[PDB]
């Protein structure tokens, strides 16, 4: 139920985005955690096939954000180059 | 100009 | 005919996919619309059984996407509520 996504980044747009937080709107009803929200499949991320929409962020490049707001979280995502690395979460 | 698929 | 389906964001996200959008590759000849162009076999769309894949996507949350780029389509469907309105159409 746990798995890490690794991606490069590149001449290809990464093509996803995380939403949620504390103290944002959440993603889902009653969860406020960080979730993969949108993927692209012409970018980075859908190539890889490691990540899926809905999954859930604990950690960028070992940094855990189960708890971080939306800003702090894209703020350290941002900081994640050349290489980004995800610990997501996913349900059955 | 480019084909646009996303997955939500 | 026009349906309107509504979703709630859960495990699989909305759990489909759209293509399309104006200024993009048509999904249809000369038929630049936003169009459910995939359905997950798991997630909410899968269990609420309302999109059908081909399916033109109208409006979003109340927002016209008859003309829409395809990211503005996108942020409607994740950068808002996490509960969607559409309104399809069908052939
Ligand atoms: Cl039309």
């Amino acid at each position: 139920s746990r798995h890490v996504a690794c991606l490069a980044r590149s001449e290809r747009g990464l093509g996803f985005s995380i939403a949620g937080g504390k103290g944002s709107t959440p993603y889902r009803a009653g969860d406020a955690g960080i979730f993969v929200s949108r993927i692209a499949e012409g970018g980075a991320a859908h190539r890889a096939g490691t990540l899926q929409v809905g999954d859930r962020v604990l950690s960028i490049n070992g940094v855990d954000v189960t708890e971080a707001r939306h800003d702090h979280a894209v703020s350290l995502l941002t900081a994640a180059s050349p290489t980004i690395a995800l610990l997501l979460e996913r349900e059955a | 100009k480019h084909f646009r698929e996303t997955e939500v």
